[PDB]
RNA sequence: AGAGCGCAAGGGUAGAAGGGGGCCUGACUGCGAGGCCUGCAAGCCGAGCAGGGGCGAAAGCCGGGCCUAGUGAACCGGUGGU
RNA sequence: CCGGGUGGGGGGGAGGCGCCGGUGAAAUACCACCCUGGCGCGGCUGGGGGCCUAACCCUCGGAUGGGGGGACAGCGCUUGGC
RNA sequence: GUAAGAGGAGGUAUAGGGAGCGACGCUUGCCCGGUGCCGGAAGGUCAAGGGGAGGGGUGCAAGCCCCGAACCGAAGCCCCGG
RNA sequence: GGCUACGUAGCUCAGUUGGUUAGAGCACAUCACUCAUAAUGAUGGGGUCACAGGUUCGAAUCCCGUCGUAGCCACCA
């Protein structure tokens, strides 16, 4: 889906692997000419740390788990109390 | 034609050129014979490359 | 016994991981040798030219800025006339084309043969089986290709060394001669590296220079940071 | 002149193109008038002039081949080089 | 390679070797590299076996948990292939 | 179906999916060359990756960037048989 | 093109980490044993280990050039 820390969502079409065939340097070029089209997904992961009294899951990006650990430490300082999963997880960030 | 091969001639003392042809079957090694340079005067010219 | 007792003293006269270059070896290894009285140096030079690499046994004939200190006599074979030339230099019975049979049997006062182009053929056909590979035959580049070869016989009384590769690069250059101070030792070392490059083959990769060892008659060697 | 004239054919050929030897490398570079041919683009003819040469005492011819087949615009890029 | 080599300690003692020669392509006390293949040890970086639990993935009368697998599996990027 | 999941199935190898012919009766031979297909801890070849010999360019220079060798590199095709 | 891997007698394959003293089975000729053929045995015909230098005193046993041959890749203005 989408990372709940720095957004991060999908990318298509001439996002890619393309095939191409491409060029470079074999003589006239690799084989020379070479060209075609494609598609590219992005990362994400799912990390579940409790924080405060209750439990919470996170649809975290790849290179951004320490960000939500930093969230654990940031939410410490505030007043978290009672039964509120995504609700307290919300005010967090 | 190829396999009988074609070659260019090159001077000495660095560069000077022309555009000729060869033949292998006759016991021929270093093709070497006279010509003229762009700069200066008469010189040999040695068989070379493609 | 073992490495000899002397060469335990010389087990400490090497500290088996040093260098001492051309210079510290010139002096400190003007000392380091201890045996008889020749201390050869044997510049023992190994690189990477391969036991063959198709064709690369080097050849290079060196004579140094001065001399080694030996004798060769040369014997020689030179159809009368050629003798004349070589016949003011070093010469032992130059003998037109007669001293090939007394080599082939009777008497053995020689080293090389100066040959000529002509008798190369001749002198290259007979005792060509041992003199070559062992290092004595004409081998038309080992002081044996004409009549400038009496002048090259003086290139011989100056030196000879035939740069080669065998299977180990090897080369073994012998001087120092017990009394060559630090000077002549340094000098002839540098010289041999010079000429080493002066007749070196190409086409092969690896690392030219390295195993340079200044290995004396019976003593120390452990490289010299093989160049400078 | 019916043979050879490299290989198909045709013209041509000894007052030589053929066949022998010596010498050599003009199977040059920079051009090139005026032409053949012609829808274009191609292809085909050549004195002459300068260089600097090869042959011959010369006179002289030599910018391949007796002549017409042996070939491939351009774009792409390799190549040694200014 | 059955030809003998190398290496270690006990004993006893001034003898033990080496060289053109003699023998073959090549000599054999002896100082130095390297090849060869093998042992070992340090750098660099993969192979393959086995255990472990808490990421991860299922599962159990409300699980705070226990139970099974477990860094494999699934997912993101990427490599080449069918 | 992009997923979550849906069916399969609240089924569990006497079961579920696919293919060929088609009640019952007599019977189903011979060839693995090509091809598909089952298999194999060697190998040929090949990708990114890894490693870094040798080197280039540039600047007083320290340095920065670029090229890439030995060997290490999977499936795939070939290879060995069924 | 890069890469490898073979290419030896008519047929068919060894030996191939040198070193001698280059082959074996089938094919063919002479004989032999045989009551007679087959089987086996004992000789002989043919290598020019594909082609040339380089290493070895001495490579069919290595490097390299050259094609002929197959697998893979991948270059086809």
């Amino acid at each position: 889906k989408v990372c709940e820390i720095s957004g991060k969502r999908p990318i298509v079409a001439n996002s890619i692997q393309r095939r191409g065939k491409a060029k470079r340097e074999g003589g006239v070029g690799k084989k020379t000419t070479g060209i075609s089209k494609r598609r590219q997904y992005p990362n994400l992961q799912k990390v579940r740390v409790r924080v405060a009294g209750q439990e919470i899951t996170f649809r975290v990006a790849a290179s951004h788990i320490p960000k939500v650990y930093e969230l654990v430490e940031r939410a410490k300082g505030l007043k978290l109390e009672g039964l509120s999963p995504k609700e307290i997880k919300k005010e967090l960030l | 034609v190829r396999i009988k091969l074609l070659l260019e001639c090159t001077e000495c003392k660095r560069r000077n050129y022309a555009t000729e042809k060869n033949k292998r079957n006759t016991p021929n090694k270093l093709e070497l014979r006279k010509y003229c340079p762009w700069c200066r005067k008469h010189t040999v010219h040695r068989e070379v490359k493609i | 016994p073992k490495h000899g007792k002397r060469y335990r003293a010389l087990l400490e006269k090497v500290d088996p991981n040093k260098v001492y270059t051309i210079d510290e070896a010139a002096r400190l290894v003007k000392e380091l040798a201890t045996a008889k009285f020749d201390e050869t140096v044997e510049v023992h030079a190994k690189l990477g030219i391969d036991p063959r690499r198709s064709d690369q046994n080097v050849r290079g004939t060196v004579s140094l800025p001065h001399g080694l200190g030996k004798q060769v006599r040369v014997l020689a074979i030179a159809k009368g006339e050629k003798i004349k030339e070589a016949e003011e230099a070093g010469a032992d019975y130059v003998g037109g084309e007669e001293i090939i049979q007394k080599i082939l049997d009777g008497w053995m006062d020689f080293d090389a043969v100066v040959a000529t182009p002509d008798v190369m053929g001749a002198v290259g056909s007979k005792l060509g089986r041992i003199l070559g590979p062992r290092g004595l035959l004409p081998n038309p580049k080992a002081g044996t290709v004409g009549f400038n070869i009496g002048e090259i016989i003086r290139e011989i009384k100056a030196g000879r060394i035939e740069f080669r590769n065998d299977k180990t690069g090897a080369i073994h250059a012998p001087v120092g001669k017990a009394s060559f101070p630090p000077e002549k030792l340094a000098d002839n070392i540098r010289a041999f590296i010079r000429a080493l490059e002066a007749h070196k083959p190409e086409g092969a990769k690896g690392t030219f220079l390295r195993s340079v060892y200044v290995t004396t008659t019976m003593g120390p060697s452990v490289r010299i940071n093989p160049h400078s």
